[PDB]
């Protein structure tokens, strides 16, 4: 909405006010993980 | 003494040539050989792009 403009009702997000009056936007999820950090010793058991 | 020594070292030519054929056919019938890498994983950075 922008009055007295030859161009109106364009698509996207407004460039001025994102406050939205509401609380917030919910973004949530889970995760796997992969890394390499120092760990316990397997040298203590070098045999099956 | 060497009566039985040089007797036996000659009589068992059958043992020795049977051993020859035994080891030959065994070599023919040997199975595969596989190694285990051991108690150690191997990895890295896979998706190089």
């Amino acid at each position: 909405k922008l009055t007295r403009t030859r161009l109106d009702r364009l698509y996207g997000l407004p460039a001025a006010d994102p406050n939205n009056g509401k609380e917030y936007y919910e973004i949530a999820g889970r995760f796997s993980l992969i890394s390499l950090v120092p760990s316990n010793d397997d040298y203590q058991t070098p045999i099956a | 003494m060497a009566s039985l020594i040089y007797r036996q070292l000659l009589t068992n030519s059958y043992t020795v040539d049977l051993s020859d054929e035994i080891q030959e056919i065994g070599s023919t019938k040997s199975q595969n050989v596989t190694i285990n890498p051991g108690p150690f994983a191997q990895t890295g950075y896979a998706p190089v792009n």
